[PDB]
């Protein structure tokens, strides 16, 4: 035994991610099988891409529990040369926060690949429209007008029958990852913005409900890769 | 990397809570409800699981001492936080890793433990004049300071029951119906004390803490996680 | 296709270590010295990345008569055009001094922008910057020549470089041009008397990406 | 020898700089420009770059307090001589090896650490009426002292870029565009603490310093190297 | 684990060479491709022998800016039994100093092997002329006279056509390699002088500029070895 070694400047000493193991306990030891219970459960990635709902705030709800950042949108009656909804490519957001791939992320450091965004109506089914989408990446003004939207990465949905469409972020990125954290509004992290039109006005029969409602999702899509899991915060106790 | 592998991620230890240094055979604290004159042993004995807990015995809800005063006794309780706010999922099992973290300097300590459920019963008995508390020998290992020391261990799953319910919905008795209270769910309970008789029980004052981690575990179905205020 | 401007008149009044120099693609952005790219250059905007190479010409007027000597080299990850107020030059400032000269200032860097330090803390003393330029080294370059004995024009080209393999159209500032004066300009009198300077640019292999609206304005 | 190979070259350690020993959950410096009253914890975040830095963040240029009195308080800054005076060349990118160096002799301390751009949070709860700076556990490693330690240990690249520029011409944002200054290009920051509560928070005064060490490089096209004045 | 070992005098100590690596902090690292970049630099002895500018004096510059220690030097109407320039054969003089070979040394015990001489001409193409060249070995006396240089190691450069030579050092040395550090001028490391004379005067037609410069470079050469760098200084930080 007594040779001589390698000793190290902090033998011993405890660091939150030494990666080996300790002396162990007993033997004898057994446990019963978990065969009788479904489906366990491995990674997250598994669980992340199914659509979860965003957070939109209600367009000054008087109530007096204020505001409800909600999934969904109203049908408005009047349109602008300005989106419907608009919003920067930022993790931070609430709509993104409780998400699935937001609460993932709240550990995360950086962020790779793409997202799916999903749509959704709830209006009358004899309802028929379109709506218009776009996607602006970094520029020197955040969209506004219809005609920027269609300059910018964009797509038509048809609400003719279809209250519902799907849609998948392009991955595009200097860096192999990009930051989480919305430490700034800055060139590592921050991708532009979307914008939401209405194609067309409204068009409904007799009798059918007036200013319908819109409903929204998000969920991680295949390509979605973080890197170097963070701690938390638990102020949420409060 | 594949951080995403949870086998992978939890393997880490993390800090449970404090307990005061022992120095004598101490009295358990008593079953709920206690009233003032039944003087026990509060704030020594170790319970073995982040579970919301309270004075050595499980919890359900989460009650602090926001304000500094008040009549009756201060209990403490136990909540890991990064697990509990990453775990999303229904259904547990895993092995246990756990080390020493003395918080008094230049300490010499002895500790000790007993399983899941395992009750507790120490008395003492006088060597020479000196009261010689059983504990020091019995069923359950134990180790030693060297004047400080970073004692390590781990421990595998013992309860009768096949896993661990992350988030519960049962009844724990068949009266007084706990619900939210699976008992059987942790791994028991340690103890930290000097090296010393009864006798020796000195004025100074010391603490310990310990940190945990979670070793080759198992997951099942999904679970909900906290909403965050937005002000 | 080819892009070309204008450039000084390099004079008796100049000297060894004296010099401008000019940034990629910052030239087509300011069209400095009535240089012009037109639709690639429009299209920057239109584009939030982009990346390319290079290919360039340079020109002067010369006679055997003249004696000195001038050095071409191009020199990336520099921050020439910040002046020691903090800020890229307008056309103005060059377009009026015509010729820079080495000082400690420049041989040192500590012209590089630099932060307000409010109240809190105290007020360093500036000494040095790691951007220096230090005159005797740049031989390591590869470069050209353009002195009376030898030639009255120049080519050069260069690939393309970055911590990306492609960066954002507008900030992607990787290579820089420099040209200075070896030697002082001389000739017996009468001669030709302080030949101007052209130059010709091409880029090489250019793609562009983030397609998007011309630059949300600032 | 081969002396010559860089890779084998730079793979040697050297101190980084000093900073202050923590006792207390710690106030991050506030962004520039921070006025009087704005009162930071300056002096304990350590970065992790020899870059020109300034309180805890980045810099460009080099200015330093050459007179011993004035109005406000002392930053602190950080530079490599030996390699930023070997470094005639371009890009960069490397591992890091490094290893603490405590300036108080007998001294009982623990360390930790996040990545490039992470930002902190501690704050700190109440064990038993003493706090307990969140940060003593959490997301990153930690090491502590034998009475004393050569805590050592390496990290890797981590940045989204590509590479590190060995120097910079860039502009750093679309706003107050700081040219000179790539911020990706580092590994994050450090800090020291007691292992006691805030409660026991010394009088006494106490100092560490660290030795850095590059790790298999690689290297990139020429670059200039300082001239000297001829007196 | 436990059992009899070798321990050592100055076991987990720190010294500034440490031969070997300590415990790893994570797993799961990945890290980008450089295939991108172009051509990953890996010695110095690769680019030491690109030819470097000198850094000879102006002769009394009156310039308030005074000295200008210039690679080039101008034509002289009139000539000496003496060289137009000498100096020691010595690593640290400024023309030395500023070289990449110098640059290197700076920051190394000894040297090894032979440099490049590279010369230069700046003057109207018009002239024709010729120069002489002699390496003086180490001797009593720095040499002078045009008939001394011949008897030294010696060459006569054709101005003629060519405004460029180029020269390299014979490695002649008792011991390995030689100090490289300017401690005194001794057998140690000083090897000599160099000289430099105009072999015939000026030959021009009119119109022609007068007294013309010339230039001339430095950089190492094949054979050349380094041994045992050192530590720097930052004074120039001042
Ligand atoms: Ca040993
Ligand atoms: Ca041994």
């Amino acid at each position: 035994g007594p040779i001589p070694t390698a000793p190290r400047e902090n033998s011993l000493m405890f660091l939150s991610t030494l990666p080996d193991d300790t002396v162990p306990a007993y033997g004898n030891v057994r446990t019963p099988p978990v065969n009788y219970l479904p489906g366990e459960i491995t990674d997250l990635l598994q669980l992340a891409r199914i659509p979860t709902l965003m957070a939109f705030e209600r367009v000054p709800e008087p109530v007096p529990a204020s505001d409800t950042y909600v999934p969904y949108v109203a049908v408005p009656t009047q349109f602008d040369d300005r989106p419907l909804i608009s919003f920067p490519i930022t993790l931070s957001d609430p709509v993104y926060q409780n998400t699935l791939v937001g609460a993932i992320s709240s550990n995360f450091a950086n962020y790779r690949g793409c997202i799916q965004i999903t749509l959704t109506f709830c209006g009358p089914m004899m309802a028929r429209g379109k709506f218009l989408l776009s996607y602006s990446p970094p520029n020197g003004t955040q969209p506004q007008t219809l005609s920027e939207a269609m300059q910018c990465t964009y797509s038509i949905w048809d609400i003719g029958l279809n209250s519902s469409w799907t849609f998948v972020v392009p991955y595009i990125s200097p860096s192999d990852y990009r930051e989480t954290r919305a430490i700034t509004n800055s060139v590592y992290s921050a991708d532009g913005w979307f914008s939401l039109h209405k194609l067309t006005k409204i068009t409904l029969p007799p009798d059918c409900p007036q200013s319908p409602c819109i409903l929204f999702f998000a969920s991680a899509g295949e390509d979605y890769t973080l890197r170097l899991p963070v701690d938390c915060n638990p102020s949420y106790v409060f | 990397s594949n951080h995403t592998n949870v086998k992978f991620l939890f393997d880490r230890s993390r800090l449970l809570n404090v307990i005061k240094v022992l120095e004598k055979d101490a009295v358990f604290p008593r079953p709920f409800p206690t009233q003032e004159g039944a003087q026990q042993d509060d704030g020594y004995f170790c319970l073995l699981t982040p579970r919301p807990t309270v004075a050595s015995r499980p919890a359900t809800r989460f009650g602090l001492y926001a304000n500094p005063s008040g009549s009756g006794v201060l209990a403490n309780t136990s909540l890991d936080f990064n697990f509990y706010s990453l775990a999303c999922f229904t259904y547990f099992r895993s092995d246990l890793e756990v080390t020493v973290v003395s918080l008094e300097p230049d300490l010499e300590f002895a500790v000790g433990w007993f399983p899941s459920g395992s009750e507790y019963q120490a008395s003492s008995f006088v060597y020479d004049q000196l009261h010689v508390p059983f504990h020091f020998t019995g069923r359950t290992p134990r180790a030693f300071a060297s004047k400080g020391g970073k004692v390590s261990f781990v421990l595998p799953w013992n309860s009768v029951s096949s896993v661990l319910p992350v988030r519960w919905g049962g009844a724990s008795k068949l009266s007084s119906a706990t619900r939210g209270l699976p008992a059987h769910a942790d791994w028991g309970t340690i103890y930290a004390f000097v090296p010393r008789p009864n006798e020796k029980k000195s004025t100074a004052v010391k603490h310990v803490a310990v940190y945990i981690r979670y070793k080759n575990a198992r997951a099942w179905c999904p679970s909900m996680l906290p909403f965050r205020s937005y002000k | 296709r080819w892009y070309t401007g204008r450039l000084n008149s390099w004079t008796k009044a100049v000297k060894t270590f004296s010099f401008q120099a000019v940034p990629l693609p910052g030239a087509f952005l300011s069209r400095q010295g009535g240089l012009n790219g037109g639709a690639f250059t429009a299209t920057l905007h239109r584009h939030f990345l982009m990346k390319c190479g290079w290919q360039v010409q340079v020109q002067c007027n010369l006679t055997q008569f003249h004696q000195g000597a001038l050095l071409v080299a191009m020199v990336p990850e520099t921050t020439l055009d910040v002046k020691p107020d903090g800020k890229a030059k307008s056309l103005q400032e060059l377009n009026e001094e015509q010729w820079v000269e080495m000082s400690d200032d420049y041989r040192t860097g500590k012209n590089m922008p630099f932060q307000s330090l409010g109240t809190y803390y105290r007020p360093p003393n500036w000494t040095w910057g790691p951007n220096f330029i230090n005159p005797y080294q740049v031989t390591v370059f590869p470069h050209q020549i353009l002195n009376a004995r030898t030639s009255t024009s120049v080519d050069i080209n260069v690939p393309y470089i970055g911590e990306t393999p492609t960066q954002s159209s507008e900030t992607q500032n990787s290579w820089t041009l420099l040209v200075m004066v070896l030697v002082p300009l001389d000739y017996k009198e009468g001669a030709t008397t302080d030949p101007e300077i052209t130059f010709s640019v091409r880029p090489t292999s250019p793609y562009f990406n983030g397609l998007r609206n011309r630059y949300t304005a600032g």
